[PDB]
């Protein structure tokens, strides 16, 4: 499993530029396809997604009527038209694979991505933004909600995630109790009502960087503030 | 025919082996059975008593 | 002379043995619970409607997790099904369109169907590319596989048409351990809870105990006068049940080795095709071939309640873990739940 | 009159046992589920429309004969009129598309086993024919009283609209029994000759050739009892914008009128008859 | 309304699995299913080789038809359990070799070579699962049928038989024998024919007799039968 991003560079405002990705080693028609732009200081926000089918198309409210999202199954390639461009569209875009089942992990797999520079909602808060725990002391990652996440079938649609320095985001923890494939043990967190906690055992020094959090329950996805640990 | 033969030897063998085995009365197995099924029918099946509020069924 | 006096050894040690289970006879099941109250007419109802075979039904088998069920069908595609949805989580091509057995893993990522191409297909349902892909198909066997359990996700138990049973390693595809102690078509394997041990049925109108690790047959029984097509562990592992084309079911014990009780009905002319046993043991669920199923107390041998909602042979049937659910599958390419 | 009274009971009698008959192929569709052929879609579609024209039309035609006059104000009866044109030419639009699928059967071997028991083709054709009558028979005799605007009397007139015309009686005939008759024709005849010549190469190249006999008889039939009833309907209008009720006979027309439903009360036993899912649902 | 944004998108997954699975059952609805079946040395070979585990399955196409063969003569079982599997088939293609009536089995026994074919035919044409599916016979090795009638007179397998020794008359006695074994002469009704070595009228027999039985079929579910 490969994504490669690329088109992206530096455009005038106004202007209209296309974002595409190269999807590889899986079934591209049955993952559904995510966008995700993260800004240059900090915070994630979704951007688009598009269901297995060509169906179910969703947009973000900032730039909804100026972006259109397409995919072409023959050739497994993820399309993303922009228009009118303003000074807010300077992120880099990840893209993001998931499917949907019983027993499925969405989110499970982030490309390295393509910067791009031009010259009711569930709202997720967090205060704390550094833990100066050191290497080898367990470490708590908290997290505040809108509202509460459960639903009557009762899976809390959490999602942890972790963009070590210099690297693409790695999914954790999804479902708020249920790990991801890859994940060692030491990474662990579980949160009931609308306060969750993270609970790091064992840190090690490859486990840096800002730890995000997500809800699913409703869109548009909403992202948090998060909090960068420090070694 | 020796195959025959060594066919007829192999299911002698294997009719003293199986005669070996230690029996238990029918009492004691039908005793066991009605314990193990008295014991677990209270609140481990669904089928015989029929709860609401926790079944999946609609 | 030499064939005579064998035959005649054999006898002898056959008689012998019957003499051991006679004698070891105390009294009867009906006696021991005559004074336990009936369970009373249950009355079932269809709570959940599947509809996306085709083809006619002849397997289905439960996961762990009881929401989970896979199902195998004639037009050559395994399902996995949402029993509290009727959601499909997977889609299966199979290679061969002929398949009469489907398994679930334990852990619940892999799933084995077998059929008339002699030849088991492992299919890994977590994978890290979104596909369900072959594992590894086991061709060891010169007879149509007819059953296949799980004992855990290395080792799989599959009986075939041939006398010979097998003990499979799926990393290496080999057959460690062969039973040859059958002398007929093994129709059905009933694997117990311990996984260290297993009862086959044929159609030699027997039923043999078998050991995992020594590989040797421990205890025979021979009360069914026809072609066992069905067989089933009690929740204990004490004791198991079978079913014949002779419209009788019988209950066998592991301990007293010797038929406890009788199932059959002045009514019943057609065969048995599924046996499965509830979460206590007090309840017995078998498939016929009249169209309808039916529900048998163990302990007093009395029909409890009749399934109806099927419009073609009842081919298999399945009970959940936690007793929850009871699924019934068919020729009528039509699966339904009830409880 | 004299007799009258007995025949309105015989007239009601027929009433009682077309809408018992055409329950009974309902309720055998209901009961038995293995009736999912698009076959059995049309045949049933065919009952639905003989039950529909049976008891709209014939309870509300039965007062106008009963007192001779229509027992009700002006409007009542248009609505009579509509539903017994729509019904009827839904019925030969109907036993138009089952003779060409049997046409297509014998004609179209191996792509009709596939397409039949495929329900949604057969729900698309059968809407597609009765929207079509629909829109061909009610709107026109529905917008021409106000067009035209001619009323003889409130209670005498209402018998159809724009009777007394040679131009749409002759047009509308056309359309409704001779191309549907030559149709039912040719069908036939084309089933015929194709399983006969199949059976002169079988034989050259019996229990057979006594099939070959009971398709013939029961093809035959068919096509009689639609045309020995349709016909002198559709032959009597036409005649009547040639004699503007000179040639009027006694009550040959009434009858014919009534011979009109005596088609429609034949017909769920002869051409709605299920090839075998019947006979295991009367049972 | 009352689902999840996981369980909106699992539901059109099952429709998409609903939609294909569709698809694919249509697609196998317009072909031809023939069960292949013959008892020892019945010279299966021929039309095998004019057409190109346990079962073996064949696939060719001959005039827009896809037509699917599949032999069973590798299973050497219970033919009670695996017969049930193939009901439904448009017609069976047996095969009896010509060659048999002078021929004893592999057993040293009274049964002749001919009449262990017409044991098989017998049942398989009497079992409650055939009930009207009908039978191609294909009487295999035609040639070595007449050479060898003309040394050894065809009263071995039949002794009964008198008349003519010669090939048409010898050979039309054992076409009424088979023939005569199908007890249900209204339900189902046998193709016999004979393998031409180097013709192609194999494949064309069973064209006309596939279109025959599917046309004697579509009737029956039409009304006009
Ligand atoms: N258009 C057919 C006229 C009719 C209906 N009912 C009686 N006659």
């Amino acid at each position: 499993v490969q994504l490669v991003e690329s088109g992206g560079g530096l455009v005038q405002p106004g202007g209209s530029r296309k974002l595409s990705c190269s999807a590889s080693g899986f079934a591209f028609s049955s993952f559904g396809m995510h966008w995700v732009r993260q800004a240059p200081e900090k915070g994630l926000e979704w951007v688009a997604y598009i269901s297995s089918g060509s169906g179910t198309i969703y947009y973000a409210d900032t730039v909804k009527g100026r972006f259109t999202i397409s995919r072409d199954d023959p050739k497994n390639t993820l399309f993303l038209q922009m228009t009118s461009l303003r000074s807010e569209d300077t992120a880099m875009y990840y893209c993001v694979r998931s499917i949907y089942y019983y027993g499925s992990s969405p989110f499970d797999f982030w490309g390295q991505g393509t910067t791009l520079t031009v010259s009711s909602d569930i709202v997720m808060t967090q205060a704390t933004s550094s833990v100066p725990v050191t290497p080898g002391e367990s470490v708590s990652i908290s997290c505040r909600s809108s509202k509460s996440l459960l639903h009557s079938n009762g899976n809390t649609y959490l999602y942890w995630f972790l963009q070590r320095p210099g690297q693409s985001p790695q999914l954790l923890i999804y479902r708020m109790s249920n790990l991801a494939s890859g994940v060692p043990d030491r990474f662990s967190g579980s949160g009931s009502g609308t306060a969750f906690t993270l609970t790091i055992s064992r840190l090690e020094a490859e486990d840096v960087g800002v730890y995000y959090c997500m809800q699913h329950l409703e869109y548009p996805l909403t992202f948090g503030a998060g909090t960068k640990l420090e070694l | 025919n020796t195959a025959s033969i060594a066919q007829a030897r192999k299911l002698v063998e294997q009719l003293k082996m199986e005669a070996n085995i230690d029996r238990i009365k029918v009492s004691k197995a039908a005793a066991d059975l009605m314990a193990y099924c008295e014991a677990h029918a209270k609140e481990d099946p669904l089928l015989t008593p029929v709860p609401a509020s926790e079944n999946p069924f609609r | 002379s030499e064939l005579d006096q064998l035959r005649q050894e054999a006898e002898q040690l056959k008689n012998q043995i019957r003499d051991a289970r006679k004698a070891c006879a105390d009294a009867t099941l009906s006696q021991i619970t005559n004074n336990i109250d009936p369970v009373g007419r249950i009355q079932m109802r269809t709570r959940r409607t599947l509809r996306g075979h085709l083809a006619k039904i002849y397997a289905m088998h439960w996961g762990t997790d009881s929401r989970l069920l896979v199902s195998a069908s004639q037009d050559g595609k395994l399902i996995i099904w949402d029993s509290y949805t009727t959601n499909k989580v997977h889609a299966i091509p199979l290679r061969s369109s002929w398949v009469m057995t489907c398994a679930y893993a334990p852990s619940g990522n892999y799933v084995a169907c077998g059929g008339l191409d002699n030849i088991c297909s492992i299919y890994n349902l977590k994978t890290r590319e979104g596909n369900v892909r072959v594992s590894r198909e086991l061709a060891g066997h010169t007879g149509y596989l007819s059953c296949c359990r799980f004992l855990d996700d290395n080792q799989i138990v599959t009986s075939s048409g041939d006398t010979t049973c097998a003990l499979w390693d799926i990393e290496t595809g080999q057959q460690t351990t062969t039973f040859t102690g059958h002398t007929g078509d093994v129709m059905s394997l009933s694997l117990a809870p311990d996984t260290r041990l297993f009862v086959s049925g044929a159609c030699d109108a027997s039923a043999k105990l078998w050991d995992v690790r020594e590989g040797m047959c421990r205890q025979t029984f021979t009360g069914h006068e026809s072609d066992i097509n069905a067989i089933c562990f009690f929740p204990n592992g004490n004791a198991f049940a079978t079913g014949s084309d002779d419209a009788t079911c019988r209950l066998f014990d592991l301990r007293a080795d010797q038929e406890l009780m009788t199932y059959s009905h002045d009514n019943i002319i057609c065969g048995i095709t599924s046996v499965s046993f509830s979460k206590s043991g007090r309840l017995l669920l078998a498939g016929y071939d009249d169209f309808n199923c039916n529900v048998w107390d163990a302990l007093k041998a009395d029909r409890a309640g009749v399934l109806a909602g099927h419009d073609n042979r009842v081919s298999c049937l399945g009970v959940t873990d936690d007793g929850m659910a009871v699924a019934t599958g068919s020729w009528d390419s039509f699966l339904k739940i009830w409880n | 009159a004299a007799w009258t009274a007995v025949l309105a009971a015989l007239m009601a009698l027929l009433i009682v046992a077309t809408v018992l008959g055409n329950a009974l192929v309902m309720l055998a569709f209901v009961a038995d589920s293995s009736l999912r052929t698009q076959n059995n879609f049309f045949l049933l579609n065919l009952a639905i429309s003989d039950f529909l024209v049976g008891a709209f039309c014939i309870p509300l035609y039965v007062p106008y004969v009963l007192t001779g006059r229509w027992t009700f104000g002006r409007g009542l009866c248009k609505l009579w009129l509509v539903v017994d044109y729509l019904l009827c030419t839904s019925s030969a639009f109907n036993i138009v598309l089952i003779s060409y699928d049997r046409f297509l059967s014998v004609t179209r071997a191996v792509s009709y086993r596939a397409q039949n028991g495929d329900t949604r083709r057969a729900v698309r054709k059968m809407l597609l024919v009765w929207v079509l009558a629909f829109l061909l028979y009610g709107p026109a005799i529905l917008s021409w009283e106000y067009l035209s605007g001619g009323s003889s009397i409130p209670e005498g007139h209402c018998y159809a609209e724009f009777f007394y015309n040679w131009y749409f009686l002759i047009t509308a005939s056309t359309l409704e029994f001779f191309t549907p008759f030559l149709s039912v024709t040719f069908f036939n005849l084309s089933i015929y000759l194709n399983i006969q010549r199949r059976t002169r190469l079988r034989l050259d190249g019996r229990f057979r050739l006594s099939r070959d006999r009971k398709v013939a008889k029961s093809l035959a039939v068919i096509v009689s009892i639609f045309g020995l009833c349709w016909a002198p309907y559709t032959l009597l209008m036409i005649i009547r914008a040639a004699c503007h009720g000179h040639c009027v006979p006694d009550y040959w027309y009434e009858t014919s009128f009534w011979l009109l439903w005596a088609n429609s009360a034949v017909n769920p036993v002869l051409y709605p008859l299920c090839h075998h899912s019947f006979r295991r649902a009367f049972t | 309304c009352t689902l999840s944004a996981e369980d909106k998108a699992a539901v059109e997954r099952s429709k998409m699995i609903d939609r294909n699975l569709r698809e694919d059952g249509e697609k196998a609805a317009r072909e031809v299913k023939l069960l292949l079946l013959g008892a020892g040395e019945s010279g299966k070979n021929t039309i095998v080789k004019q057409m190109k585990t346990g079962i073996v399955e064949t696939h060719f196409t001959f005039k827009d038809l896809h037509f699917k063969m599949f032999d069973v003569g590798a299973q050497r079982s219970e033919r009670k359990k695996w017969i049930h599997c193939f009901e439904g088939v448009t017609a069976i293609i047996f095969c009896v070799a010509l060659s048999d009536y002078d021929l004893v089995l592999a057993e040293d026994e009274e049964m002749n070579r001919m009449h262990a074919s017409m044991k098989l035919f017998d049942s398989i044409c009497n079992n409650k699962w055939f009930t009207d599916t009908s039978i191609i016979l294909f009487l295999n090795k035609k040639d070595l049928f007449e050479e060898k009638i003309k040394k050894s007179p065809l009263t071995i397998c039949y002794p009964e038989y008198a008349g003519s020794n010669t090939y048409e008359e010898a050979a039309a006695y054992i076409q009424c024998q088979f023939e005569d074994l199908n007890k249900r002469k209204d339900t189902k009704e046998i193709y016999t024919h004979f393998t031409c070595s180097t013709d192609t009228k194999n494949v064309q027999f069973v064209f006309d007799a596939v279109t025959d039985v599917i046309i004697k079929n579509n009737l029956k579910d039409c009304g006009l039968f």
